[PDB]
């Protein structure tokens, strides 16, 4: 082999579907027995047993310390890394056939690679393979400084502000080393990659090989975004709701549910997904939103665009509107407002 | 005390 | 015998070049290690010293601590591979006197 | 509607000093033909027929020669009006002037003095038309340009161009030269304008064949502060907050349009037009029916005017526009030259890369290089020269005298690095 | 080392003198650049001021005392008397200039400020450069003694030599800066830089300080910046020259190190590990007299393995004491106040200082528990009550102060107050 599916993931695979587990799952589908999976040990061991809660016969768990930045944890796990690494971020939910990026890499002896589905304006090449610049408006105020050298060599540049990369970086061992001595370089996505591109110019030079994508992305602070995912998820679930105690009467509109769950009467669901093994069986309606379990539900949940996570309750008089369920909700009736609220 | 006002009233003309 | 090698000495250049002409080579075995106080750490340093002394007895040359964080023993290849013996007593501090206040050797 | 083209025959890059002394800039003989001719043949090729030329400084000589133009014949397709005005010295005023007499009806194609081109604007012309009247004046200008590569001798040490442009409608986004900028500066103004892809390029030539629209005469009159086209384009590119109505750029791929500016540019374009890089235009096509420009194209890019009496054993490897009236002796080893009319040569002479002209003369054994001459410019036995070593206005050099590189000698002490002489020093 | 000082003052005049004019010892550290505008760390400048009964007090220099706030002349009083000028010990007169880029130190070592010998410039406009945010760090710095010395007295005109000095001695009272008088000094007129050893060191003199109290040393700074590829013999304890919170550096002191390394299964509360940090190292700025007392600012040297905290890791933490009380319990009670004076930038329309808010989940919240700024995803927040918690033992004998600056933008602010559990 020539790789290691090391996964820079910290912080849970929520939903009716092991989401966080899915970068693993997908790379597992294409070889890659080894999967280094750094865990979360800022308090306790709250992540590894959650992997014992999964179904891949070859996974590995890595504890950690208080704060572990991307390149920081890179330098941390550095010793046990004895090949060309294949780093990967948390929320890979993306049907990209990875053979394309490693294709380009294995082709042009690339000192790096990454992906970009459609801050952070970038300059990509004419051919669209050897990118030539990346930055964000945070980096510098307004001046797109491009050192005349590259335009004197690489003639024609297209730009891209319309990007959603996925923090996936096929690497080369010597760059891992070049980082290992660079103690100050804290994070790959923010500082490493742009530093390398900066050092593309002062064949034994270096390479950078981006890629444009139009298929799926990496989830962030709005996780309702991956409700898109949810709607689409069942297609990913072609051979890899889906199984539950269904009603076939309540509104089923692009729904998802795990087995041994809330099966009752007088419910509904409209264009969203649900939780698994929770209390939602009384006279209820749709909520056009997703919920986590352990939230007793009853009395016609007239809600829309929210989250009912754990540590929640409602019964016999309930009604809401776009008010998330966080922690500290021993509720039975709280008419909510569609604005920003997490009760 | 006795020096702040002294500086203030003895350098008023020379020091602009 | 350098002056018997540059025996024929016309100018100072003779002895100088002939001597400096003839003449990485070490093992910088370094590990950051100390105990969590002043007393246990002084004991850790004394135990590493006694270990390096039994080492110089067994003679892998120059078990040093020329770096403050890591007690970098300049383990000379005295038998051309002496880097296996210069540590033989050093890490023994881990249970000789360095175990007073958690003095744990590094890599 | 007809296609009318403003034109100014005094490019204000007044660099061809001291050469500008005797005959004006535009009239220059590049390949024994007027550059302005090349331009006019261009205008006719793209099919424009009402061209408004302009010359302020030295308009006299301009009319003097252009009365017998290829297009000053009554049979011509082009009508010309040398408005002999000597007030402006910046194009700004002539554009406000074509405003001042409503000359341009609509949809004109302004052009600098001595663009060398073969370009068919009609593709551009029509796409300009489309996104101007299927868009109703939202355009003001649709720059045309020609793809190239930076390393070519088309972009001399002096002038290059680098430009941000859009890729959907190909509208200009910023224009700027690069006289020694190891980095560049582009504002996010570009992207806060739109999030659908922006392109930067450094591979377009200084084509200076701006299509425009008389509302360009507007944009020049309404604000009396512009003095060149670059003034125009950067002013309009910064004044995009309101009333910009930006430029719709467009590049070609197969043609060759260069607004010759400096002696190096003249060098490059002459020894590329001899190589037919622009064809239709090359003197064996004698596109100006002017008689003595009968050029009998021959073997291996050797051109040859009539009656050259080429000297015995005088090898000539390539690209040698031996003009009319010439005469050459034994072993004269010419190369890449342009030997105009009235050029007597000696023997054993080498003239690599040189550009002689009319009247010129030279005796035997007089090696030259990278040179240039002019009317009755003379150098006698065993002289020698170096890059850009201009010498004009009948200047002479005496025997045995080598000369250094920038040996620009002329009829004036204060401007030339020598003066009218018949030795080397001593004006 | 029994009582130290501090400083505070307006900006926009040039404090290349209000940093090291008559401080005794200069101000420089690893990449310090003593005064571009002002300095931010609160440290210890070794010097011993003392009088000789002549109109000014002879500085630790045995010949004279002068300043560097004038290029050709500065009217001043008499110098004092020579003859190997006497003194008591390292009675620190420390200074905190008009910059606020060290709020971690300005909240950890702040509370060790005994006096405050300061300067206040007079080249101010209507908006306040250093009188709008620079008073939001040392509000509870335990420096009851303070003298906000006006500076512009001869060079600035009538409308600048008195422009905002009084308008701050009345409207910079949110912290203890307005209640400080203007002892004769100057960073913009050079007003008797000699008389600043008597009319300043006796107007805000070393207050009656703790003489034998607990060795409650909360280290405010650490000193090690040497280049990698370590040198010959840099294996020692601390070496830290600054202002420690408390501590009687008497004969045979120790440190009951509660916070230290992670406790046994360190999601817990308490621990037990004294690592003796011997007290022999305190030079009294003129002689080897280390029978010191708590309150001053001096150069201490610890006795521990330096690895953990030789670098910048001994700020916020503590070195223990007798009476092993210190509250190593993050989950305690604490409170803060909202914004009334806008920190970072201000306005004269109640636009950047009117509103206030609290914290919640799915976000981050940095608060300055005691000395250390930490936090994160907060459960909730009351009106003026706080169930403060953290991820580590910030072990001090109490639990003061908060930070009204989470991860917000390029810079940070301060609006809080002080509450102890």
């Amino acid at each position: 082999m020539e790789f290691q599916a090391v996964v820079m993931a910290v912080g849970l695979p929520v939903g009716n579907k092991p989401l966080i587990w899915y970068p693993l799952n997908l790379l597992e589908r294409v070889g890659f027995e080894e999967v280094i999976v750094v865990t979360t040990r800022d308090v306790q061991k709250a992540l590894c047993a959650e992997f014992k809660m999964k179904m891949k016969p070859d996974i590995v768990c890595i504890p950690d310390d208080a704060d572990m930045g991307t390149a920081d944890s890179l330098r941390y796990i550095y010793p046990k890394l004895k090949t060309d690494v294949l780093v990967l971020s948390c929320d890979l939910i993306t049907d990209v056939a990875l053979h394309e990026v490693v294709d380009l890499f294995r082709a042009y002896d690339a000192s790096l690679a990454m992906l970009m589905r459609k801050r952070d304006f970038i300059g990509v090449d004419s051919t669209g393979k050897r990118l030539l610049f990346m930055a964000n408006e945070a980096d510098l105020d307004e001046e797109l400084v491009i050192k005349g050298s590259i335009l004197q060599k690489h003639p024609r540049i297209r730009f891209h502000t319309g990007l959603v990369d996925a923090h996936l970086y096929c690497l080369k061992k010597y760059i891992v080393d070049f980082l290992m001595e660079n103690g100050s370089i804290t994070s790959i996505r923010s500082e490493l990659i742009p530093y390398l591109v900066r050092k593309q110019f002062s064949l034994k030079s270096l390479d950078i090989y981006s890629f444009i994508k139009e298929a799926n992305t990496l989830n962030l602070a709005p996780y309702d975004a991956c409700w898109n995912a949810c709607r689409g998820d069942r297609w990913e679930d072609l051979s890899r709701s889906s199984a539950q105690i269904v009603s076939k009467h309540l509104v089923g509109v692009d729904s998802l549910i795990g087995p041994e769950t809330q099966i009752g009467e007088k419910s509904s669901i409209k264009r969203s997904v649900i939780g698994s093994s929770c209390l939602i069986k009384d006279r209820v309606t749709i909520t056009n939103c997703l919920l986590m379990n352990s939230v007793t539900v009853e009395e016609g949940s007239n809600i829309q665009g929210s989250v009912i996570c754990n540590n929640a309750v409602i019964e016999k008089g309930a009604d809401i509107k776009d008010c998330l369920i966080g922690s500290g909700q021993r509720i039975e009736a709280k008419a909510k407002r569609v604005n920003e609220v997490i009760v | 005390d006795y020096t702040y006002e002294e500086l203030l009233n003895r350098v008023f003309n020379i020091m602009r | 015998d350098p002056s018997i090698l540059d025996s024929l000495d016309l100018n100072e250049d003779e002895r100088e070049v002939l001597i400096n002409n003839i003449n990485a080579v070490k093992i910088r075995a370094d590990i950051e290690v100390a105990c969590y106080g002043y007393e246990g750490i002084d004991a850790v340093k004394e135990a590493l010293r006694a270990g390096l002394n039994c080492s110089t007895e067994n003679m892998p040359i120059k078990i040093n601590l020329i770096a403050p964080p890591r007690y970098v023993m300049t383990t000379t290849t005295l038998e051309r591979t002496e880097g296996l013996s210069v540590l033989s007593q050093a890490m023994a501090v881990i249970k000789e006197k360095i175990e007073e206040k958690r003095g744990v050797f590094n890599v | 509607p007809p296609l009318q083209a403003v034109l100014v025959a005094d490019s204000f890059d007044r660099r061809f000093f001291p050469i500008s002394k005797d005959q004006p800039r535009v009239l220059l003989p590049l390949a024994n033909v007027a550059l302005i001719d090349y331009t006019l043949e261009f205008l006719t090729a793209t099919g424009v027929q009402e061209t408004f030329v302009f010359c302020c400084w030295k308009a006299a000589q301009i009319k003097e020669h252009l009365l017998k133009s290829k297009w000053c014949r009554p049979t011509s397709l082009n009508v010309v009006r040398i408005i002999t005005s000597e007030l402006y010295r910046s194009l700004g005023d002539v554009l406000r002037d074509v405003d001042a007499k409503a000359l341009v009806r609509s949809d004109f194609l302004l052009v600098y003095g001595d663009v060398i081109s073969n370009i068919n604007i009609t593709r551009a012309l029509e796409e300009h038309r489309l996104r101007r009247k299927l868009e109703k004046n939202v355009s003001v200008m649709t720059m045309i340009f020609k793809e190239s590569s930076p390393s070519h001798p088309t972009r001399c040490h002096e002038d290059n161009v680098v430009v941000a442009v859009d890729s959907t409608t190909n509208r200009v986004l910023h224009f700027q030269k690069t006289q020694g900028l190891r980095r560049f500066a582009f504002p996010l103004s570009l992207f806060q304008g739109s999030s659908d892809g922006v392109e930067v390029r450094y591979d377009l030539l200084d084509c200076h064949i701006s299509i425009c629209s008389p509302q360009v005469a507007q944009l020049f009159t309404d604000n009396f502060d512009y003095q060149t086209r670059d003034d125009f384009v950067r002013g309009l590119l910064v004044n995009e907050e309101i009333l910009g109505n930006q430029i719709h750029m467009h590049v070609t791929a197969k043609e060759y349009g260069a607004r010759v500016s400096n002696l190096h540019m003249y060098s490059a374009v002459c020894a590329d037009v001899i190589r037919r890089w622009v064809y239709p235009l090359t003197p064996e096509a004698n596109f100006t029916d002017s008689t003595t420009q009968s050029c009998t194209h021959s073997r291996h890019n050797i051109y040859r005017g009539p009656e050259v009496s080429l000297g015995h054993g005088s090898i000539l490897e390539e690209n040698v526009l031996l003009g009319s009236g010439t005469v050459i002796g034994s072993n004269c080893f010419i190369t890449n030259s342009v030997i105009g009319p009235g050029c007597h040569i000696g023997d054993n002479v080498v003239l690599d890369q040189t550009y002689l002209w009319q009247g010129v003369r030279v005796a035997a054994g007089a090696q030259i290089h990278q040179s240039l001459l002019c009317d009755n410019a003379e150098v006698k036995e065993r002289v020698t020269l170096k890059p850009r070593s201009v010498l004009t206005s009948q200047v002479v050099v005496g025997p045995n005298i080598t000369l250094p590189e920038g040996s620009v000698i002329s009829l004036h002490p204060p401007d030339a690095e020598e003066d009218e002489d018949d030795g080397e020093f001593s004006d | 080392a029994t009582i130290n000082i501090g400083t505070i003052g307006h900006v926009a005049h040039g404090k290349s003198t209000v940093v090291k004019a008559i401080s005794g010892v200069h101000t420089v550290r690893f990449k310090n650049e003593l005064e571009r505008n002002i300095t931010i760390k609160l440290g210890y400048a070794n010097a011993k001021i003392y009088k000789l009964d002549d109109p000014s007090c002879p500085r630790p220099e045995c010949y004279r005392s002068c300043g560097s706030s004038t290029p050709d002349e500065f009217p001043t009083d008499i110098p004092g008397t020579k003859g190997n000028f006497k003194l008591v010990r390292h009675v620190s007169f420390v200074d905190c200039p008009g910059h606020d880029i060290l709020m971690a130190t300005m909240l950890n070592g702040a509370a060790v400020m005994d006096a405050a010998l300061l300067l206040i410039a007079g080249n101010e406009s209507c908006p306040q450069p250093q009188t709008s945010e620079h008073l939001a760090a040392i509000e509870i710095m335990k420096l009851k003694h303070i003298l906000i010395l006006q500076n512009k007295i001869d060079l600035v005109k009538e409308s600048q030599a008195k422009e905002q000095y009084e308008q701050i001695l009345a409207f910079v009272q949110g912290t203890v800066a307005e209640g400080a008088p203007i002892i004769p000094i100057s960073a913009q007129l050079k007003y008797n830089i000699e008389v600043v050893c008597e009319y300043i060191v006796k107007k805000i003199p070393v207050p009656p300080r703790d003489f034998t109290s607990e060795p409650r040393l909360i280290v405010i700074r650490s000193f090690d910046v040497n280049k990698p590829g370590c040198e010959v013999d840099d294996l020692k304890g601390g070496v830290a020259g600054g202002s420690i919170l408390k501590g009687v550096l008497k004969v045979g002191q120790e440190i009951e190190v509660r916070p230290g390394i992670v406790s046994k299964d360190s999601e817990g509360k308490l621990m037990c590990k004294p690592i003796f940090s011997k007290i022999v190292s305190l030079f009294a700025e003129h002689n080897d007299l280390q029978y010191a007392a708590p309150g001053g600012l001096i150069g201490v040297g610890t006795k521990i393995d330096p690895t953990l905290c030789r670098a910048d890791r001994m700020v916020g933490q503590v070195l223990g004491a007798v009476g092993a009380l210190p509250e190593i319990f993050t989950e305690l009670e604490i409170s803060y106040f909202l914004l009334r004076r806008l920190l970072g930038v201000r306005t004269e329309g109640d636009k950047k200082a009117a509103k206030v808010q609290k914290l919640s989940k799915n976000e981050v919240l940095m608060v300055n528990i005691g000395s250390l700024s930490t936090g994160g995803r907060v459960s909730a927040v009351k009106a003026d009550l706080g169930k403060i918690v953290l991820t580590n033992p910030v072990c001090t004998e109490v639990g003061e102060k908060i930070a009204l600056s989470r991860r917000v933008e390029k810079h940070w602010r301060l609006i809080g107050w002080g509450q102890i559990r």
